[PDB]
RNA sequence: UAAGUGAUCUAGAAAG
RNA sequence: UUGCCUUUUACCAGAACCAUCCGGGUGUUGUCUCCAUAGAAACAGGUAAAGCUGUAUUUUUU
């Protein structure tokens, strides 16, 4: 019977508790999905500390826990938030965090589905178009890190 | 939980709950599950140590190195088989060790102690679990270290802290140990018995624990105790005679009975005094504002009042003024003034009280005594 | 039990046998609307997309002239034609005057 | 019964140990999330495959409209419609209504207590002044444990429904009949208090005479029917002196006994208030598992300190509504009435167990 | 729908229903083609009872039973766009008026004046009908020329089989027109070859005509009747929100009492434990009542037809996706769909003309 | 057109 | 038949059978008690009080 005020505390706490394992278990995912499900306050936590995440929290994890952060979002992507992505600079480990996300989303959904799936959102760190002076050359250098397509066009296009 | 006969037909999702391993006070205990990998995340997770763990292989052959473990740390535990495998003191010697899980299965088949954990072993593939993790967390969940203890009779011993712990026989021990909480007040129907020379009042019969107090207390060492007690404070009287004008401090000699006798009560000390006394009303000993009426008395008595506690009656205060007021107000086992004093023991926390009436500048001397005796009783 | 759903009997179990529903059951309660973008995406993805015209247009046609005819039956019955040939020669004259109308029609 | 039957427990009521160890999924619509509620009312129907099942009954809507004070014949809770010298019957009665007919129509509503103005008398012991509360639902909001409590009560009461034990006709010839046909009882009229005290002496008495001549003098019996042993035993008089299940049992009535008299002694012997004396049987009688360990020697008693302990449990939340927790109320009736009936359920089998018992002392064992 | 729990003591319940059959006058007790055996009841209570007796004092068997479904009826909502024939006959369909039907549910000129004073139909629609149960016209062109188009009593009884086990799933047809448009009746031909050729084919035809027609299943609803204290009466408004389909037509105030007898309409198949669900709501102060006498009859929401269709298996049918699952649901109770899964549709050349062009 | 009402077993004595 | 268990009593709680017991009803006899304690009143009426009926102009009787 958590009230409004804690929601994002309870998120936290649990993110947390993920973060203290080996590895990114289903287990958390379940829970986080069905508590996304339930009310639309815990859907606005779970984004909330998505942002904390990615804005302050994120530079201070390992590459272990930092990768199972990473899972976690990963699977929480695919299905119960819509692909809002707040994201050159910053490459400390929030970068790797990201690869790691990404290579949780292609697992998941498939190479071209994901491709489709981000089309239809909008992606303006991810996959800028307008070409910003040899910038998208860093996102593009970034995803050819990992087995993604569409880069090499992005190019093509920009010139 | 869910709809048994619509679960026969298809999966459903899991709707109904029900309430598993329950307990009365339900503390959360966690299970062993949550704290193993989980097969899946343990294999991906096995793919990813081993990719590294050849890559940096390569590495070290393009460098000309030793891959030593220093660069090979947190991947140690993880894997299979586990990392540490690469490192423990002889590869070089269970190299040569093929056929080992067809053999460990046909220990089956060859012993009478099968082995649980025939299906690995650790010198192949290192320890696949960890359970320091629930051993820590267990402890973190029952209150803490700190609040176990309330029910066991760690207070019983009287250690510094229980942190200076630390450096039909063996189950006998630890009924002991649990003997307050094992023997509770609040109970069911257990029938009240007291155990022979003591007011250990059993809620009903455990045989261990009764074995266990009889042998705590052999050689009336319960009635040796109050005797004892009784003794301390007549000495404690003699010496600070004077100081609180006393004319006599003479002893009730009651039965052995007395000592451990809780329906009655005989004071064990009387107080013949010099002049007339004015005791305040009855109170406790840390009550500090004792109320001086004009009602006074020519003669006082102490009672000792030894008792067990349990993890529900451990406070002391209340239980000796219920003593003091029952006793008193009580026509059998009449005290020779209506007007006195009486000290309780429990002797199970180390939980001195007394209660009851108090002549002026006295109460300070007999907290001072409580505390010494306390400190050190032979 | 309760709902095809509590524990047969306490006695066994070994535990209270208490049944609480679990509140993942909103969840499984409501998927398909929570999950709606799921399933739309899908439907918005596929959401774009002659002889028995004819022969209805046939049949309306036909049909006309058959109602003419009724329509014709019904004046003789009605007004003044006790006769057989009254009908017969009001229904030929259906015809002549429907399939005239109709041949033009198909003239045009 | 029904719920019973099926083992579709209706949860406000009880639950029981079940009577017994196409339809696919494919086929159905579950548009109905079909409730055990329905399988209990239309049993035959919902709840495919019963089997001795009752049938319940089906209901008429109650408007017995009842008024608050200082008024009479009012529509109140309701609405209102939209549109050769003689006199009439009952001539010279002005007063339609009397002052007793406010309250005689009331009471022409009530149920079976009060619902009539003749009856014939019941025992004490034979009215449930209890039943009525937990057959009726649970009020609001109690504590999980009162509430299981509840279901306890009714789970008890079913079974009594259930299991009819239709009492023999023929054995018209009771104890204290048969025993007042002989010369060697005489009757008087002794102050209740007398009798306790005077069987608490006559109990006392009869069990050390047993013990003794049992030759078992090791064993002192305490007045309060406590019974230890003196000295350390040989294992030849231990075993000996390991009384049964008859006589233990008989001390622990006595106890039992013994204690209430004994109470009713200190109100009466100007100890104790009567409020004090009310409580303190209530104490007793709810925690008689507590103060004299029946249990021990018959164990089925704990379905009666199970019953007394869910009455307590009852009643309490009953009588502490607005009042606050303590210790101080009294109202002993429904667990007295277990009591009863637990030493109406027991007597034959004392009778039998101690008849044995002595036939053993007198006569050798067969 | 009854089974024995044993086929052992089949024979038995036959029997048993006979007598249940003598002794409950409104129980229409189809033996449907699998063995499983239809009971129609009034409604609940009465069913209930019924089933009291049969299990109690005439069969005493163990009986497997269905949890209550209803009985749906085929139907229409708009007119047949095609008129594909029939063979190794023709016949379009379109939605009976409103008015009529209800005139249905209780000499040529004078019926033909009549049906001009229901719907303003037609002369020559008037002459051609034959209807039962919803109506056969005889109208063509050639008809009238012909007396192929005489002889039309076995024609009709064929249309009864049509109405009897409908297109969707064996579902009665209820509220819909039948206009005939051709016959591919040869020359020579022997009246009991070609009679029996049509009976079959008609009831092809009658399929056909509903498919083009867009056909809908409609099922039934009883007409509530709830008195209850007017304290109690949001409440009730809740509970039929919980329910599906469920109206509140007027709260009428009964006069000299708190009772506000509110009369209702619950679909058929939402109806089940309604009048239980309702006291145990009311606290026992709601003696409601269902009951189906007006024969008002509606359409399912939701469109036959579908492939996806709807969601769940356990939890009820979301309401576009109800009409859908209550037909194949049917037919697989009805035992005419093939395995688990399968679908409804039409048997016709032409790949349905490559579906609707 | 977007939450959380509710089902809560035991239970101690003898002798071995 | 289950459960606790494991060895029995004692038990868990369901079943089917059965019994025991705490009580109950009437009816009839008899006793015990407390009150009692008359071997004859109507008819003719009167007095007062209780139970029914009564207060012609076409089918009953004007
Ligand atoms: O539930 P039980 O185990 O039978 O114990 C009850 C209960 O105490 P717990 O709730 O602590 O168990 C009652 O407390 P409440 O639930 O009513 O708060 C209390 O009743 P009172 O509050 O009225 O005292 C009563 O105590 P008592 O017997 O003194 O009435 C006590 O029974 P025990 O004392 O036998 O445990
Ligand atoms: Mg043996």
């Amino acid at each position: 019977k958590i009230a409004n005020n804690l929601k994002k505390s309870v998120v936290d706490i649990i993110i947390k508790s993920s973060l203290q394992e080996s590895t990114f278990s289903k287990f958390y995912s379940i829970l986080s999905e069905r508590m996304i499900t339930f009310h639309r306050s815990w859907q606005t936590a779970y984004n909330e500390t998505f942002e904390q995440n990615y804005t302050q929290d994120i530079e201070d994890y390992e590459t272990d826990q930092l990768r199972i952060l990473g899972k976690f979002w990963g699977h929480l992507i695919s299905y119960e938030f819509l692909p809002m992505d707040c994201l050159e600079e910053s490459c400390p480990q929030g970068r790797i965090f990201i690869k790691f996300l990404f290579q949780e989303l292609v697992n998941e959904l498939g190479l071209d589905e994901l491709q489709l799936r981000l089309n239809s959102s909008k992606l303006d760190g991810m996959f800028p178009l307008e070409g910003d002076a040899e910038h998208i050359r860093y996102s593009i250098n970034f995803f050819t890190a990992i087995g993604l397509g569409l880069l090499t066009e992005d190019m093509r296009s920009r010139l | 939980a869910s709809d048994l006969s619509w679960s026969k037909q298809t999966d459903t999702g899991i709707t109904h709950f029900r309430a598993g391993m329950t307990h009365e006070d339900e503390k959360l205990i966690p299970t062993i599950f949550r704290y193993i990998t989980t097969w899946e995340n343990e294999f991906l997770d096995s793919q990813r140590v081993w990719a590294e763990y050849a890559t940096k292989r390569q590495e070290a052959i393009q460098q000309n190195r030793r891959l030593a473990f220093e660069e090979l740390e947190g991947s140690w535990d993880r894997g299979i088989p586990r990392i540490s495998t690469l490192f423990q003191r002889d590869r070089h010697t269970l190299a040569y060790d093929r056929g080992h899980r067809i053999r460990r299965e046909f220990k089956q088949y060859s012993l009478e102690r099968n082995s649980p954990f025939w299906w690995t072993n650790s010198h192949h593939d290192g320890k696949l679990w960890n359970l320091n993790a629930y051993r820590t967390d267990v402890i973190q969940a029952l209150g803490g270290i700190e609040t176990i203890l309330e029910h066991t009779l760690f207070k019983g011993t009287g250690f510094n802290s229980w942190e200076g712990l630390f450096w039909q026989i063996p189950n006998r021990r630890f009924t002991l140990w649990w003997s307050p909480t094992i023997n509770r007040a609040n109970v069911y129907v257990g029938f009240l018995v007291q155990l022979d020379l003591t007011g250990i009042f059993l809620h009903g019969k455990i045989p261990t624990l009764k074995i266990s107090l009889i042998q705590i207390f052999r050689a009336h060492l319960w009635q040796k105790i109050h005797e004892s007690i009784v003794f301390d404070i007549c000495q404690i009287l003699d010496g600070e005679l004077d100081v609180l004008q006393i004319e006599s401090v003479t002893k009730e000699t009651v039965h052995p009975r007395k000592s451990y006798k809780m329906n009655s009560s005989a004071a064990d000390i009387t107080m013949e005094s010099v002049h007339e006394w004015e005791v305040s009303k009855p109170s406790l000993l840390h009550e500090t504002n004792d109320s001086f009426k004009g009602l006074i008395t020519n003669k006082m008595w102490f009672d000792v009042q030894l008792r067990y506690g349990d993890y529900d009656s451990h406070d002391i205060s209340r239980y000796v003024r219920a003593k003091f007021l029952d006793y008193t107000t009580d026509n059998v086992s009449m005290y020779p003034s209506p007007t006195g004093v009486m000290i309780g023991i429990d002797l199970a926390y180390n939980m001195y009280d007394a209660y009851g009436n108090w002549f002026n500048g006295l109460k300070p001397l007999i907290q001072n005594s409580m505390r010494t005796i306390m400190k050190a009783n032979p | 039990s309760y709902n095809g759903i509590g524990l047969k009997s306490a006695k066994g179990s070994s535990t209270s046998g208490h049944v609480q529903r679990s509140l993942a059951s909103n969840n499984r309660r409501r998927p398909q609307g929570s999950q709606q973008q799921r399933q739309q995406r899908q439907n918005a993805i596929k959401k774009a997309s002659l002889a028995v015209q004819k022969q209805i247009e046939t049949h309306m046609e036909k049909r006309e002239i058959e109602v003419q005819v009724s329509e014709l039956r019904d004046r003789l019955e009605e007004e003044e034609t006790l006769s057989e040939e009254q009908i017969d020669k009001k229904c030929e004259a259906l015809r002549a005057k429907l399939t005239n109308e109709w041949q033009e029609q198909q003239r045009m | 019964f029904n719920g019973k039957a099926l083992n579709n427990a209706i949860p406000g009521g009880p639950k029981f140990e079940p009577l017994y160890p196409f339809n696919s999924i494919d086929r159905v619509i579950f548009r109905v999330p079909i409730r055990s509620e329905y399988k209990v009312a239309f049993p035959h129907l919902y709840n495919s495959r019963p089997r001795s099942v009752r049938i319940p009954w089906y209901n008429n809507p109650v408007s017995c409209i009842i008024q608050n004070d200082e008024e009479y014949d009012t529509p109140a809770l309701f609405f209102d419609p939209s549109l050769e010298d003689f006199a009439p019957l009952l001539a010279e009665e002005e007063e339609l209504i009397l002052p007793n007919t406010k309250d005689a129509m009331s009471l022409y509503h009530s149920p079976f207590p009060f619902n009539r103005t003749k009856g014939k008398m019941v025992r004490a012991q034979d009215v449930a002044l209890a039943k009525k509360w937990f057959l009726q639902h649970p009020d609001e909001e109690y504590p999980v444990k009162v509430k299981v409590s509840y279901q306890k009560l009714l789970k008890n009461y079913v079974l009594n429904e259930l299991h009819p034990t239709l009492p023999t006709n023929h054995n018209k010839t009771k104890l204290l009949k048969s025993l007042k046909n002989t010369k060697y009882f005489q009757q008087t009229t002794i102050d209740w208090v007398e009798a306790g005290l005077q069987l608490c002496r006559q109990g006392h008495n009869m069990l050390n005479l047993l013990i003794h001549r049992k030759g078992l003098t090791y064993l002192h019996l305490d007045y309060n029917f406590n019974l230890k042993p003196t000295k350390t035993l040989t294992t030849k008089e231990r075993k000996k002196s390991r009384l049964g299940n008859s006589f233990h049992l008989m001390r622990e009535l006595l106890k039992m006994m013994k204690l209430i008299v004994d109470t009713h002694v200190q109100f009466r012997l100007g100890n104790v208030d009567a409020f004090q004396l009310a409580d303190g049987i209530h104490y007793i009688l709810n925690h008689i598992g507590q103060l004299t360990g029946i249990y021990r020697y018959k164990y089925k008693v704990m379905h009666q300190i199970r019953a007394c302990k869910d009455l307590k449990h009852i009643i309490y939340y009953k009588f502490n509504k607005n009042l606050g927790k303590g210790p101080g109320c009294g109202f002993w009736q429904p667990a007295w009435r277990v009591w009863l009936n637990f030493l109406r359920g027991t007597i034959p089998l004392l009778e039998r167990y101690i008849g044995n018992l002595i036939t053993r002392q007198f006569e050798g064992r067969s | 729908v009854l089974q024995p729990l044993l086929p052992r003591e089949l024979p038995k319940l036959l029997d048993a229903l006979n007598k249940i059959s003598k002794y409950y006058p409104g129980v229409i007790i189809k033996v449907e083609e699998s063995g499983e055996h239809v009971i129609l009841g009034n409604g609940e209570l009465y069913m209930d009872c019924l089933l009291y007796d049969l299990r109690a004092s005439y069969a005493k068997i163990e009986i497997k039973i269905s949890d209550p479904l209803t009985v749906f009826s085929e139907s229409c909502s708009n007119e047949s766009f095609a008129s594909i024939p029939v063979s190794n006959i023709s016949v379009a369909a379109e939605p009976m008026d409103s008015k009529m039907i209800q005139d249905l549910s209780r000499p040529r000129k004078l019926s033909k004046i009549l049906r001009t004073e229901y719907g303003w139909d037609s002369l020559a629609s008037r002459n051609v009908w034959s209807f039962y149960v919803l109506i056969n016209d005889t109208l063509p062109d050639e008809i009238s020329p012909e007396l192929l188009s005489k002889y039309k009593e076995q024609i009709i009884q064929g249309f009864y089989w049509a109405v009897k086990e409908g297109p969707l799933a064996e579902e009665p047809i209820y509220g819909v027109q039948y206009k005939l448009l051709s016959i591919s009746v040869p020359s020579d031909v022997n009246i009991d070859v070609m009679k029996s050729q049509i009976i079959p084919l008609m009831k092809k035809a009658c399929y056909v005509g509903l498919l083009t027609a867009i056909p809908i299943l409609l099922e039934p609803i009883y007409e509530v009747d709830i008195t209850v204290h007017a304290p109690l009466l949001p409440i009730v408004e809740e509970l039929m929100k919980k329910r599906r389909g469920s109206r509140i037509y007027k709260t009428i105030k009964v006069a000299g009492t708190p009772l506000l007898e509110v009369r209702g309409q619950v679909p058929v198949i939402e109806s089940a434990g309604f009048e239980t669900d309702l006291r145990l709501s009311t606290n026992g102060l709601g003696m409601c009542q269902l009951y189906f006498w007006h024969k008002i009859w509606r359409k399912v929401p939701g469109d036959v037809l579908d492939k996806d269709a709807f969601i769940p298996k356990l939890k009820p049918a979301p309401i576009n996706s109800l009409s859908r699952d209550f037909v194949m649901k049917t037919r697989r109770r009805k035992g005419i769909s093939t395995g688990g899964f399968m679908s409804n549709d039409g048997p016709t050349l032409e790949k349905y003309i490559s579906a609707e062009l």
